[PDB]
């Protein structure tokens, strides 16, 4: 029997930055959520709408798995109705969201001595971000009244900035890997549900 | 767009590249301070150079936002710190000359040696050497020899440098829109803006003078008692109505009077409290000392220590394998990294130093959420005050009996109390007039009220009038005695000690009132009192985001520096001293001199 591919999402070797997060569509399979309870240390396992125990006997149409990596003190920012840099310029959740959020520490895999500068996030954006939207543009942000002409300088900034993760940081500044599961039941026949 | 939004964005990009650069400099400095190797020195130098270049480059970019356009009281504070120019307002030649003068004075002070007469093969440095003669000798001529020698060789080689130093440092201050260098130093206590909490740069002098007018009786009685007891060790050199010679105070300058305890003990038969033997007999280590300090801090509601504290901190001497700098220090590397550097030994002194350092660490942890430029104490005085108030509470006999270091059948009498109070007074009360004199003299020198040909004269007219000390031999305008001190040859401010000493007793009185303590103030322990920890935390977590007057008001209820809590601490000693000085003369005359 074809089990759903939850292993290649949770156990992937490399994750993605917040401004370019990874989305995977899951359909035409049977879902076993008990294997999700592996990786015993979970910093956060929260569920809105469905309940974790009753999730097995519920049939849906599609499941979306979204993966990225953030720092420690921003996990509480991955809930409905939150404000901040991550929830306004990087990743936004709807106020009617149904589904689950999982976040766990990855200090032993995403931290290097001297700095891990391969993880980036967005700091400046002209407007807020609509739910489930991606922005991968790298245009110069103008913060004045004079044109930038595509060159960084006075009142002109580069939107994306790195983290630097090092193994001696605190808990709030350590890397955390985050996976968000969203369940959609559309007017198509239900296909995805458990044993 | 408006200037305010532009400034906010600029500060957002600053607060993100400054943290990384500062963390890389701090880690390099820590690595140099644990090991010792040329490679570590090179890395430290490179990191410091990068940090300095970044800060200098970012200071120029902040001069585009006028300060009067912004009304936020939090963006303005960060921009005011960045917009400071410093020595960049001078010409390049003058900047090089000033740096050369500072380096030359530091080198002259650091490597000054005095050779004994008619014997080139025996020369003594300041530390060790003359500092031991001036702290452990009961002779008269030997102390005078070192006292005159240090100010004859080292002192007279620094005056021409000091004159041009003053001349150059006044130009920078006048170019930075100040009156003089003393105003530049006093600008750290200035509060402009918020109503009901404003503080001017001229109010500090008036406050200091008004406070010092209330310490005079207790200091006079202590001076009389010390003078009476010093006549029995030097029978034919002390006048009963005169001033104390400057070479008989247990220190090279007279900053502290601790080393006179063995000569001035009230009751010499009864020993003090020393828990070193109990510490050794119960197999105590540094780990247990720090665990006890952590437990004491947790007992009042403050949090634990981070897991990185127990892994990245060095609490013992490495040994012969490594080579470290054994000076206690609390490090806040940033990004949640807190560490203590200390070569701990099993002794009461280290037992109190651990409390001091972990108080510093807690105060650092309090404001970790504030912006980078506002992560510091309210002014230059609140940090050591919080450090010391922890050490006062941990030395009480009640606290020692609570943790088992002292026998539970130990009864405290009223004589060891006087011994302890006198030991405290010989260090706390004996240094205030010295500090007030030194800052008053430096302020008057910088202002211009003391002509260059009347420096030393004034330095020896105020000492007889405020401190009550007289020079043993005459001096002329070829000496610079004030330059013989570390904080004068090296550019540093020195009123911070006065402010901290006055703040700490206010804090202790407030916390003891919060803890419902009944009795003398010096028998106070704030352990097992949650209400006394929340009040402290309400001030600890502000940082520089609010004026120091409001931060003080959050703890004491008042918005000004006060002296009465200090006087309530020493009341039994004051009564005992008044009873003891019933057959002596209190006060001194400014006419008697040993060389008359
Ligand atoms: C601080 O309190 C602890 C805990 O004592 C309890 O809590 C207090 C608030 C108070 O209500 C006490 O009556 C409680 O017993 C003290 O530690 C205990 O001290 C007693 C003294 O007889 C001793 O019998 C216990 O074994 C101790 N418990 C331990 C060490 O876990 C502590 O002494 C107090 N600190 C002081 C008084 O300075
Ligand atoms: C720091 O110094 C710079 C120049 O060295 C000051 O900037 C100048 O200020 C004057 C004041 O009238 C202006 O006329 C100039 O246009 C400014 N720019 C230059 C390039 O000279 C700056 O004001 C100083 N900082 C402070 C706080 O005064
Ligand atoms: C993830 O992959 C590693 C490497 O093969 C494996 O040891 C581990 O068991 C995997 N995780 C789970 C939950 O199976
Ligand atoms: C720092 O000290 C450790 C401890 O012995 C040593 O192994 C290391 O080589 C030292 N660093 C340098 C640069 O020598
Ligand atoms: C000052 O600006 C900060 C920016 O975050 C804001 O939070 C604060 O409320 C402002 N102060 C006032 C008095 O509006
Ligand atoms: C502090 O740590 C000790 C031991 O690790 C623990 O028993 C205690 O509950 C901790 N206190 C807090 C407030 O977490
Ligand atoms: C201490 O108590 C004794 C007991 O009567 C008393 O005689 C003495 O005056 C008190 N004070 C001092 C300083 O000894
Ligand atoms: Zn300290």
């Amino acid at each position: 029997t074809n089990l759903c591919p939850f292993d290649e999402v949770f156990n992937a070797t490399r994750f993605a930055s917040v401004y370019a997060w990874n989305r995977k569509r899951i359909s035409n399979c049977v879902a076993d959520y008990s294997v999700l309870y592996n990786f015993a240390p979970f910093f956060a396992f929260k569920c809105y709408g469905v309940s974790p125990t009753k999730l097995n006997d519920l049939c849906f149409t599609n499941v979306y798995a979204d993966s990225f990596v953030i720092r420690g003190n921003e996990v509480s920012q991955i809930a409905p109705g939150q404000t901040g840099n991550i929830a306004d310029y990087n990743y936004k959740l709807p106020d009617d969201f149904t589904g689950c959020v999982i976040a766990w520490n990855s200090n032993k895999l995403d931290s290097k001595v001297g700095g891990n500068y391969n993880y980036r996030y967005r700091l400046f954006r002209k407007s807020n971000l609509k739910p489930f939207e991606r922005d991968i543009s790298t245009e110069i942000y103008q913060a004045g009244n004079k044109p930038c002409n595509g060159v960084a300088g006075v009142n002109c900034y580069f939107p994306l900035q790195s983290y630097g993760f090092r193994p001696t940081y605190g808990v709030g500044h350590q890397p955390y890997r985050v996976v968000v599961l969203s369940f959609e039941l559309l007017h198509a026949p239900a296909t995805v549900c458990g044993p | 767009s408006t200037i305010e939004e532009q400034a906010k964005t600029f500060l957002d990009k600053f607060n993100h590249e400054a943290e990384d650069l500062f963390y890389q400099s701090s880690l390099a400095s820590w690595n140099y301070n644990t090991n010792i190797t040329e490679e570590n020195v090179q890395n430290m130098n490179n990191a410091g150079d990068k940090w300095s270049a970044f800060l200098k480059e970012q200071s120029t970019l902040a001069q585009m936002y006028p300060l009067q356009e912004i009304q936020n009281l939090t963006v303005k504070l960060q921009l005011q710190a960045l917009q400071q120019n410093g020595s960049s307002v001078l010409s390049e030649d003058k900047s090089k000359r000033l740096n050369t003068i500072l380096n030359t004075m530091s080198t002259i002070y650091s490597t000054g040696k005095v050779c004994n007469p008619d014997n080139p093969q025996e020369c003594l440095l300041l530390e060790p050497g003359l500092n031991e003669i001036m702290a452990n000798s009961l002779d008269y001529n030997e102390r005078l020899w070192a006292w005159e020698s240090w100010r004859s060789e080292v002192g007279k080689q620094l005056r021409p440098l000091y004159e041009e130093y003053v001349v150059l440092k006044n130009e920078m201050a006048r170019a930075n829109h100040y009156e003089d260098y003393g105003d530049y130093w006093r600008g750290d206590y200035e509060v402009n803006g918020v109503d009901g909490y404003d503080y001017s740069r001229g109010q500090l002098i008036e406050d200091v003078e008004h406070t010092f007018e209330e310490i005079k009786p207790l200091y006079e009685h202590l001076h009389a008692y010390v003078r009476a007891k010093l006549m029995n060790a030097y029978p034919s050199y002390i006048s009963p109505i005169g001033c104390l010679p400057a070479h008989l105070l247990g220190d090279m300058w007279g900053r502290f009077w601790t080393n006179l305890y063995s000569l001035t003990v009230p009751f010499g038969q009864k020993p003090n409290i020393d828990v070193t033997d109990a510490m050794v007999d119960q197999a105590w280590d540094a780990q247990r000392i720090f665990k006890e300090a952590e437990k004491f801090f947790v007992s009042v509601g403050l949090p634990n220590m981070t897991q990185g504290f127990w892994e990245n901190s060095m609490l013992t001497d490495p040994g012969n394998v490594q080579k470290a700098v054994c000076h206690p220090t609390a490090w806040d590397l940033g990004k949640g990294d807190f560490r203590i550097l200390m070569c701990t030994k099993v002794t009461m002194d280290d037992f109190l130093t651990a409390h001091h350092e972990m108080g510093h660490i807690q105060y650092d942890m309090a404001y970790a959420a504030q912006p980078f430029l506002l992560r510091n104490g309210a002014n230059e005085g609140f940090h050591e005050a919080v450090g010391e108030i922890m050490s006062l509470s941990a030395a009480t006999p009640k606290h020692l009996k609570s943790i088992g270091l002292l026998s539970p059948d130990f009864q405290e009498d009223n004589e060891t109390e006087i011994n302890f109070l006198l030991k405290q007074a010989l260090t706390i009360v004996g240094t205030l007039p010295f500090t007030y004199m030194l800052e008053k003299w430096r302020w008057m020198v910088f202002k211009g009220e003391i002509p260059k040909d009347q420096w030393m004269k004034k330095w020896w007219e105020m000492k007889r009038e405020i401190v009550g000390v007289v020079e043993p031999v005459p001096h002329d305008e070829t000496y610079c005695d004030p330059a013989s001190l570390f904080h004068v040859s090296n550019d540093y401010s020195f009123i911070r000690y006065y402010t901290r000493t006055l703040y700490q007793f206010q804090f202790q009185e407030a916390l003891c009132q919060a803890a419902k303590h009944e009795g003398p103030l010096h028998k106070c322990d704030i352990s097992n009192s949650t209400e006394a920890g929340q009040k402290l935390f309400n001030m600890l977590r502000l940082g520089k985001s609010e004026p120091w007057t409001l931060a003080l008001e959050n703890v004491v209820g008042a918005k000004n520096m006060n002296v009465r809590p200090l006087l309530n601490y020493f009341e039994p000693l004051f009564t005992w001293l008044k009873d003891q000085n019933k057959n002596s003369f209190v006060g001194w005359s400014t006419d008697w001199s040993p060389y008359a």
